[PDB]
This record gives C-alpha cells, structure tokens and sequence, in this order.
C-alpha cells in the first residue's frame, strides 16, 4: 500500500505533464498557423493551387 | 669485417635500384579474396592503380590504395619518381590467423578463424612510361557523338 | 563433395567469363574536371557544380 | 538517412516527435511535483529508483586506461545517477510508519 | 587469373600457393642448424625480402587506418568487456 | 488461337511488352495516379524497392517523402530513387491541384502536418510553369560502403523560384543535423518564411539540451554493445551544441529583439 500509492502516482502525473506537452504544443501550433496565417496574406500565396480563385468560386472540383 | 662488408654492399646494391619495396601487414582480409583482386593491379601505373582502386567498392582495392598513397609517399623520398612509378610485384602473403569459437547448432562447435594477410608491394620505376591522358569520358568521345 | 579438388580443378574456376567479368576487369574512368578526382561516367558528386552540369 | 553512407550517424535521430524542448522542472513547477521527481518519470525506471535493470557496458565507464582517465558512470551520465532519497521517500516502507510498541 | 590474350606466365604468387601452405620448420633444442655458417647480415638482405617500410597495421598508431579499412558490416563484439571474467 | 495463347494469368517478366490480348484480368499499363501504393515491376506500377512488407514499404514511402519536402534534397539509395522521383512528381501533382480533397490525400500520407502546410504553398509558386518531371535524379558516384546499393541524389527542380530553399547550398550536410543549411554567399541577403524557420528551431530545440546530449552519449554505448566498428567511447563525445554555440544564435535572433 506504499508501492501501490507509488505506482498510481507515477502514472497520475505522467499524464499531468503529458497534459502540458501536447496541451502546450497545440497552444503553440496555433501560433504557427497564425504567423503563417498573417504571412500568407501579404505574400498572397492563396495556398490553393496554381489557379486563381475563379476556379474556387464555382465550388465544383473546377 | 666480412659481414659488415656485405650488409653495406647488399644494402648499397639494393637502394641504388629504381625500385621501392613496401610491405603492409595485417591487411584484414583472407588470401583467397584479397589476392585475386591484386592480379588486376599487377603491372599498372600507380596513377592508374590509384584510380582503379578508388572506384571499386571492394576491400582489397581499398587496402592497396592505402599503400599506393603511403608507398609513393615514401618512394618520393628515395628519389623515386612520383609519376613514372609502376607496380612491379603486388603479392599477398598469408599471415596471422586468429581462432574464434563458433557454436553451431545442436551441440557442435567449429572454429571460425578470423583471417589476416600481408601485402607485399614493389613500386618500381618505368623510365619511358607515358602517362595516358585521362580527361575524356571513357569513350563517349565517339560512337555516341555523331560523325562530324 | 566426395573428392578433394586438385588445383587444375580449382583453376578451371578462373577461365569462364563469370570469374573474369566479376573480378578481373578494369573499370573505364577519367578525371572529373571539377573535382580532379578519378570518376566513372554517369556518376557525379554531391556538389553544386558537379550536380547542375554533369562533369 | 540523408547520409549517402549509413552508419552510427546520419540516422535521423527522431523522424517524429517534433514537439521537442520540454522544460520539465519549469513545467514541474506548475504542477507542484517535486522537480527532482518529475524528471525521473521520463527516463527508464532503472536509472532513478532501486529497481532491477539492464545497463550497457560502455555506459558503465571503464577503468583508468592509458588513453583515458577513469571515467565513472556518473561524471559522464550525471542525470542517470540514482536518487536514493527519491527512491526511499517513494518506494520503501519507513520504520516510522509501522512503529508499534 | 588475368591474361590479356598474352601468355603472361600466370597469376604469380597466388593461385597454386593458396592450396597447401608449407609446414614451418621447427627448431630442435632451439638450435638453428646452419647458424654457424651463414653470415650475420640481417635476413632482410639474405634471401632478398628487403623492404623499405614494413608498415604494421597491428599497431596502436594505425588503429585508425585499420578501422578505415574494415567493412562497416564487419561487426566486432566484446568491445567493452570479455566473456571470461578477467579478474580470475 | 481463339483463346489467348497463354490463358488468363501468367507473369511475363521485367522488361516485357504489354502484348495486349483479350482477357478478363485488369492491367493498368499506365501510372498517372498520384501518391499510389502500386509498387511492382509492371508498367502501371512504380518500382517496388525492397522492404519487409507492403505496409512497411509504405512507411518507407512516408519518411522519404516527408524528408524530401522538409529539405528539398534526399540522398536516397537504389530502387527507392526511381520510386521516389515519381512521388515527387505526384506531390506536385497533389500540390498543384489544390482542392481540399488533395490536401488531405497528402495529409493522410505525410507523417507530419507542417509538411502538408508547406508543400501546398511553395510548389504552386515554384512549379507554376513546369508540367512534369519535377524531381532530378542525379547519381552519386561512390556506392554505399555498407552495401553496393547505388545512391542517387533526387532533388526538386528549380529552387531559385522557391520561397523556402531560395539560395541554399547542398554540397555538404549540416554540421550537427539541427543546424540550418549553408547558404550561397552571393545571395546571403535572404530571410525565410517565419512559420518555416520558427517551427524548425522548435524541433531543433530538443537536441540543444543535455538530455539529448545524454541520449547521444548513451547511444554510443549501444553501438558498442552491438559492436559497431569505429564508435568513440561515450567518454569523449563532448556535446554537439554548447554554450559557446549558444551565444551566436540568441544574438542571431536580433529580428525579434
Ligand atoms: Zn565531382
């Protein structure tokens, strides 16, 4: 009953920090898509193929 | 006084030659393998031998090429030419062979012997050897280029 | 193997065009004008000049 | 393998797990979990607590060689020294907790 | 072999020799029989094996050169220990 | 005669014509399909390089594509190269199309999401005018030391029209593998897209610690337990990245200062 409390404690906080790594990786990844979101407007790279948006506006495949 | 006259004469009768003998030992390869990859080199200019070696991915050609950069590095000290130098005799010499225990299946053992050889190399000097120009793609210079 | 082989048996091994073409053939080469190193044709270096225009 | 010649190198060390750089003790301070303990979670439990484990022999460090001084297993691998305070505090039963008389 | 359509004698010191290597003549009572007649000139000069450099790859100098040669696939084990307890 | 001379099924060979004949079986003899798991020596199949399983081969098709996109060159070996260049002409056939069908049909295929975030931005700009053969398969000369597998250098075509690899140099690999690649001095005045070079050092950040410098020290013990010739002892493997190599880079981020 001390090495049960020991095991349940090494797992209880292996997620508590796994609840930071992935929790904060996402929080940071959205900085990336934001800084990519800002940069991809001034440089105008629509990131949607070789065509202009006139192929998008049809809302077909093309 | 008689054997001091030999050991000075035989020495002076050997260094005044246009040869350079150089032995690399414990070239870590058996004799069957290492040696058959020498008989391609026996009788080649060192500028060619140092070429045919650096290309082939074999081990025998990389061991001798280790010499043909050290031997000629020592040959040029003896006065021997760097260019006109040949490979007179490049022979393999059976050498030390360890004995390693091997453990075959079903309680049988058979001693693997990690083999090693010795490499005897005699760079000689050919006086009139014309080093052929090697700067044209082997023979793409023709039969692939159109006539005229 | 129900017999050991004399050299004339081991020596036939070295006549077919399988031994010769595998071991005893010199490779055709030339000097890479950019690297000054010996080289075979159809092969190049990991280097901008050697990689843009094939030496 | 961007090597062109594989080896004990140019074997791309982590071609996954791109979320590197974890500041454990810094993150362990947010969780209030005994910074010395949290870092132990992230290495094989052999290395920190008094557990049966398998060590590589080079890891053990060699005697004083003619080429190199005696390289103890610690001074080359500091963060692998077992912490026997952290073991005892967690894993073994103290005389105190069962003292009855 | 070799032979460029030319009868070079053969393969030199290679094909035949590698068949039955000569047994090594042992010394009786550590004696060398004809020692008291042959000169003392170093044997590098007697039969003719006179080599300017006998480079020796069994050396701690050339350990880097040996490890330069052997194939990466030529794994060698027991680098940091030995199976037999050396402390006996 | 009236039935085909060789009935429904028989494997001809490598190097054999289609010899079309009336048959029930289906043969493509064409491979215009993008990012396809059709590995084989036939015509409608890209060359099946060797691997443990058509799954594990697909796993090799992932980490060798996501590493060609990540850094525009991958020194790939043997029958992977003719099998990769057709996957570099497909990624651009996936990056050009653009529709959110494709951007996933590559998202399913790449181990990492930032790549599918890159491939769709640079490649429409880069290859807007090239319509095929996007990967250049230049063969390196020295066959691998570990086996006689050949080594081709598959690189994407024009990078002077790129945005991420504008003027980089690939004559030699990065010194420590977490260090950004040497740049052509004639165009030293280039800055990068931030989302590319701010997520890189996010990744390269884990090797600049000491826990990896312990995993580096340690690994050299494994390779000796597994005895690998020419592996320095973990006692003289002084770190890759260090404090002296810290001072330059924090002062090389003068942009955010
Ligand atoms: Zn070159």
């Amino acid at each position: 009953e001390k090495r049960i409390d020991y095991a349940k404690k090494m797992h209880r906080d292996r997620r508590l920090v796994e609840q930071l790594r992935t929790h904060e990786f996402w929080g940071w990844y959205m900085k990336l898509q934001r800084v990519r979101g800002r940069w991809c407007k001034e440089h105008g790279v629509s990131s949607r193929g070789v065509y202009g948006p006139a192929v998008d506006a049809a809302e077909l495949w093309g | 006084m008689y054997c001091e006259r030999l050991e000075t004469e035989l020495q002076k009768a050997q260094d005044q030659l246009p040869q350079y003998s150089f032995m690399m030992k414990a070239v870590p390869s058996a004799w069957k393998k290492l040696d058959i990859e020498l008989s391609v080199l026996r009788g080649l200019s060192v500028r060619e031998a140092m070429a045919q070696c650096k290309l082939s991915p074999r081990k025998g050609h990389m061991a001798v090429f280790r010499a043909l950069e050290v031997a000629q590095q020592g040959a040029e000290g003896k006065g021997l030419d760097k260019e006109h130098l040949r490979i007179a005799y490049i022979t393999c010499m059976p050498g030390p062979t360890d004995k390693q225990v091997d453990i075959r299946s079903r309680g049988y053992y058979a001693w693997k012997t990690k083999k090693s050889s010795h490499l005897l190399l005699t760079l000689a000097e050919d006086p009139e050897m014309v080093l052929p120009d090697r700067t044209a793609i082997p023979y793409a210079s023709l039969m692939t280029m159109k006539r005229a | 193997p129900k017999r050991k082989k004399n050299p004339m048996q081991l020596r036939r091994k070295t006549y077919g065009l399988h031994f010769k073409e595998r071991y005893l053939k010199l490779e055709e080469w030339y000097f890479c004008p950019l690297c000054a190193e010996p080289k075979k044709q159809g092969e190049w270096c990991r280097r901008e000049d050697c990689r843009q225009i094939k030496p | 393998y961007n090597s062109f010649e594989r080896g004990w190198k140019d074997k791309t060390v982590h071609p996954l797990d791109r979320r590197g750089r974890f500041n454990l003790d810094e993150a362990a301070a947010e969780l209030q979990l005994d910074e010395a303990y949290v870092a132990s979670l992230y290495k094989p439990l052999h290395y920190t607590y008094s557990m049966k484990g398998q060590r590589y022999p080079a890891e053990q460090g060699r005697t004083s060689r003619p080429g190199s001084l005696a390289a103890s297993r610690d001074r080359m691998f500091p963060l692998y020294r077992r912490n026997y305070k952290l073991n005892r505090e967690l894993r073994v039963l103290d005389h105190r907790r069962i003292s009855t008389d | 072999f070799t032979y460029t359509q030319a009868q070079m004698y053969a393969r030199y010191r290679t094909r035949s020799r590698f068949y039955k290597r000569p047994e090594k003549m042992l010394k009786a009572y550590n004696v060398s029989p004809n020692l008291l007649r042959l000169p003392k000139v170093k044997p590098g000069l007697l039969k003719g094996i006179y080599t300017d450099e006998k480079i020796d790859l069994r050396d701690r100098e050339r350990l880097e050169l040996v490890e330069s040669i052997r194939h990466p696939k030529e794994r060698d084990f027991y680098q940091d220990h030995t199976y037999h307890n050396q402390w006996i | 005669g009236r039935p085909p001379p060789v009935m429904g099924h028989a494997k001809r060979m490598r190097f054999a014509g289609v010899d079309d004949n009336p048959s029930v079986t289906h043969k493509p003899w064409d491979t215009s399909e993008p990012l396809m798991a059709d590995y084989g020596w036939e015509r409608g199949k890209l060359p099946k390089f060797r691997a443990r399983s058509p799954f594990h081969r697909q796993q090799i098709a992932r980490r060798m594509v996501t590493e060609l996109i990540r850094k525009d060159y991958v020194i790939v070996g043997g029958a992977r190269a003719p099998a990769l260049r057709i996957l570099a002409d497909h990624v651009v056939e996936l990056a050009k199309a653009g529709d959110t069908d494709s951007r996933q049909q590559l998202a399913y295929f790449l181990h990492d999401p930032l790549m599918v975030d890159k491939a769709f931005d640079e490649y429409p700009r880069r290859f807007r005018d090239m319509n095929a053969k996007y990967a250049m398969m230049t063969r390196l000369k020295g066959r691998r030391r570990s086996d006689n597998v050949a080594m081709y250098f598959v690189e994407y075509k024009n990078r002077d029209m790129s945005d991420n690899h504008k003027g980089e140099d690939y004559t030699a690999g990065p010194e420590r593998f977490f260090l950004p690649p040497r740049i052509i001095e004639t165009e030293k005045g280039i800055q990068r897209p931030p989302h590319m070079q701010m997520a890189f050092d996010r990744w390269a950040s884990k090797f600049k610690t000491e826990e990896f410098h312990h995993w580096w020290r340690l690994r050299h013990a494994k390779l000796r337990y597994w005895g690998v010739r020419n592996v320095p002892h973990p006692s003289d493997v002084d770190p890759l990245w260090t404090e002296k190599e810290e001072e330059e880079w924090h002062n090389e981020m003068l942009a955010n200062t």
